[PDB]
RNA sequence: UAAUACGUAGGGUCCGAGCGUUGUCCGGAAUUACUGGGCGUAAAGAGCUCGUAGGUGGUUUGUCGCGUUGUUCGUGAAAACUCACAGCUUAACUGUGGGCGUGCGGGCGAUACGGGCAGACUAGAGUACUGCAGGGGAGACUGGAAUUCCUGGUGUAGCGGUGGAAUGCGCAGAUAUCAGGAGGAACACCGGUGGCGAAGGCGGGUCUCUGGGCAGUAACUGACGCUGAGGAGCGAAAGCGUGGGGAGCGAACAGGAUUAGAUACCCUGGUAGUCCACGCCGUAAACGGUGGGUACUAGGUGUGGGUUUCCUUCCUUGGGAUCCGUGCCGUAGCUA
RNA sequence: GGUGAUGGCCUACCAAGGCGACGACGGGUAGCCGGCCUGAGAGGGUGACCGGCCACACUGGGACUGAGAUACGGCCCAGACUCC
């Protein structure tokens, strides 16, 4: 049962970057098109797509890699999941590898990076922690 | 099991119209036939659990398609109830 | 164990293994002594040593 | 018997107007693993299923915002902690008002995700059209070879047995061997690292009723999904009840033998059971020592199942593609 | 009917229900808390003093006084203790 889409999305990101894929096609979703937003506006991947299929609409993602053949994303683990979710207060928003990685953070204007968070002094929820 | 004759036949009078198949109700008449025919052998053959399983499975998904169409909508449940004789 | 398994049965921590049961939780119990006499240690180690069997003010032997 | 570990000495070490012992409590203890554990064998996946409650949800179209954060004033006693200042000659102490005071209240302004509410769609799921292979399951029917036994011939001194021998059965005619008859259990070859079954496990055929799994058309329903505490059903063999059956095999039990000793290994036999019918009991190293389901991730070598399509002889493990199950080896990773 | 004040606080009659596996009722433990010790933290332990509340006054009960009684050195009764 796909009874985590964002999760899913997520492992299949990581799982691509180890195989050294180029393009992964996944169900496309309207948190998956804003969730791209945020990590193609910061950087991660080179750009995403949202294309028709046989049935519903898809999205390919097209990531980068270090000049040296580095890996554009070294991890990924979720932090919010069904059954445990996390939040946090305009002050307590988490730190990641000392800010220089990103976490995903759902705020009242939408899906914003911990910078955006800090400065605005919105919060809400911390979808993925982003390395 | 159903043949082509009467699984035919069911479709058309318990189904909404005479081409849809995978109605609710049609999946309750097909099931409920199927296991009163069933239920009338298994009367005869006693230790059969290997088909008594599949008569679990069958009665496990009457009850889920029932609470389905209850959830949804109540008047055709109770309908379709009243109509078949299902105590639920 | 999964977060509905936690909330379901609680965490246990371990239950302390108590020594020194005689002086039920004091830092000092005052006896009489019964008898005195000798005991041989284990095999590793072998020697005529002196022990007391002593009354407690706790009642314990 | 020649101690840096006992005691004495010196010498040195830590500490100090206190120094040790003991005992309670936190820590390292991530050694109850929320942050932040593991389940193959080190301790652990139950034996396997359906499925109630609970826990959880495959999509987008729509509002209320009760899950949520959003800010404004509005509560949070003193005392204690943290910052700075202030003085007791600096000294603990307090002279000092700020600052601190992690939770709770309503009023003002948000909707991105996270529930219910709402109508619609289908990539899950499910049925529907036609095919498929199969030791799947239950009842009944039926054939064969063989053991054993009864009867009857031919037929002669042994037959059988183990490392050897006697218990054993024979001169009342054994073994063998041939005719006939009886009857119970089980089906070699097919038959394999193969089928199916959720799991135990299941195969000589025939018929009867019937379950499960898979392929193409994708017709239709449309968030029905997942898994499951308790509960309940299934569940190898051994064991128990009742009444049948009981060839072979064979615990226990007798004898023969080896052995110092054999209440065993071996031999002669041989009762439970082994089979039928209905109830029971529910444990196995019930193992793949790995719970179930979904998504993603280089290959190589085979089986079986079903599809298509072309060299096209259109014969053909000729070639291509597809999806299901099934063996082994292997990258990256993981791992003690 | 009763209370300074609604209410099974008490009484009568009606109905059979209410509480229960998001742990009732049962058993052992023990004053709660601002706090004290520890830990980077979450967390664990714990309730010294001070302080905010609670309950107690030889053991069991009850009532008077009033704006104010669990009435510690106020009252009555019963048991124990000591004494005349
Ligand atoms: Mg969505
Ligand atoms: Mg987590
Ligand atoms: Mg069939
Ligand atoms: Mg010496
Ligand atoms: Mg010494
Ligand atoms: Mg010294
Ligand atoms: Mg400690
Ligand atoms: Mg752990
Ligand atoms: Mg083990
Ligand atoms: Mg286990
Ligand atoms: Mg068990
Ligand atoms: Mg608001
Ligand atoms: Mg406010
Ligand atoms: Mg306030
Ligand atoms: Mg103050
Ligand atoms: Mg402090
Ligand atoms: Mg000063
Ligand atoms: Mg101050
Ligand atoms: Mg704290
Ligand atoms: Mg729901
Ligand atoms: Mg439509
Ligand atoms: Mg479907
Ligand atoms: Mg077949
Ligand atoms: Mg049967
Ligand atoms: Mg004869
Ligand atoms: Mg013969
Ligand atoms: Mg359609
Ligand atoms: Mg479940
Ligand atoms: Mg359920
Ligand atoms: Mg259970
Ligand atoms: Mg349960
Ligand atoms: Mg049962
Ligand atoms: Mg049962
Ligand atoms: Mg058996
Ligand atoms: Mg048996
Ligand atoms: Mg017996
Ligand atoms: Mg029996
Ligand atoms: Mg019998
Ligand atoms: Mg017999
Ligand atoms: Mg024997
Ligand atoms: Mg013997
Ligand atoms: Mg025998
Ligand atoms: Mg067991
Ligand atoms: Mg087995
Ligand atoms: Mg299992
Ligand atoms: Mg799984
Ligand atoms: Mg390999
Ligand atoms: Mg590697
Ligand atoms: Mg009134
Ligand atoms: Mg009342
Ligand atoms: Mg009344
Ligand atoms: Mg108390
Ligand atoms: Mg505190
Ligand atoms: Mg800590
Ligand atoms: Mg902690
Ligand atoms: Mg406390
Ligand atoms: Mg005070
Ligand atoms: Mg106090
Ligand atoms: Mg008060
Ligand atoms: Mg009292
Ligand atoms: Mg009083
Ligand atoms: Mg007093
Ligand atoms: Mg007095």
């Amino acid at each position: 049962t796909m009874t985590d889409p964002i999760a899913d999305f997520l492992t299949r990101l990581r799982n691509a970057n180890s195989a050294y894929h180029d393009e992964v096609t996944l169900p496309h979703s309207k948190l998956k098109a804003n969730i791209a937003e945020i990590l193609k506006r910061e950087g991660y991947i080179s750009d995403y797509r949202t294309e028709d299929a046989r049935v519903g609409k898809s999205l390919v993602v097209q990531l980068k890699y270090g000049p040296s053949r580095e890996r554009s994303i070294a991890g990924l683990r979720r932090v919010s999941k069904p059954g445990l979710r996390v939040y946090a207060k305009s002050t307590n928003l988490p730190r990641v590898l000392g800010g220089l990685g990103v976490a995903i953070i759902s705020t009242s204007s939408g899906l914003l990076t911990d910078r955006q968070a800090a400065r605005q002094g919105v919060g809400g929820e911390v979808l993925a922690y982003v390395w | 099991a159903l043949t082509a004759e009467q699984k035919k036949e069911i479709l058309g009078q318990y189904g909404l119209h005479d081409t849809d198949t995978g109605s609710p109700e049609a999946q309750v008449a097909l099931l409920t036939k199927r296991i009163q025919d069933l239920t009338e052998h298994l009367k005869v053959h006693k230790h059969d659990h290997h088909s008594r399983r599949g008569l679990l499975l069958l009665v496990g998904r009457r009850r889920r398609l029932l609470k389905y169409v209850a959830q949804v909508d109540v008047a055709r449940y109770r309908s379709l109830i009243e109509r078949l004789g299902l105590r639920r | 164990p999964t977060i509905q398994q936690l909330v379901r049965k609680g965490r246990r921590d371990k239950i302390a293994k108590v020594k020194t049961a005689a002086l039920k939780g004091s830092p000092q119990r005052r006896g009489v002594c019964t008898r005195v006499y000798t005991t041989t240690p284990k095999k590793p180690n072998s020697a005529l040593r002196k022990v007391a069997r002593v009354k407690l003010t706790s009642q314990v032997e």
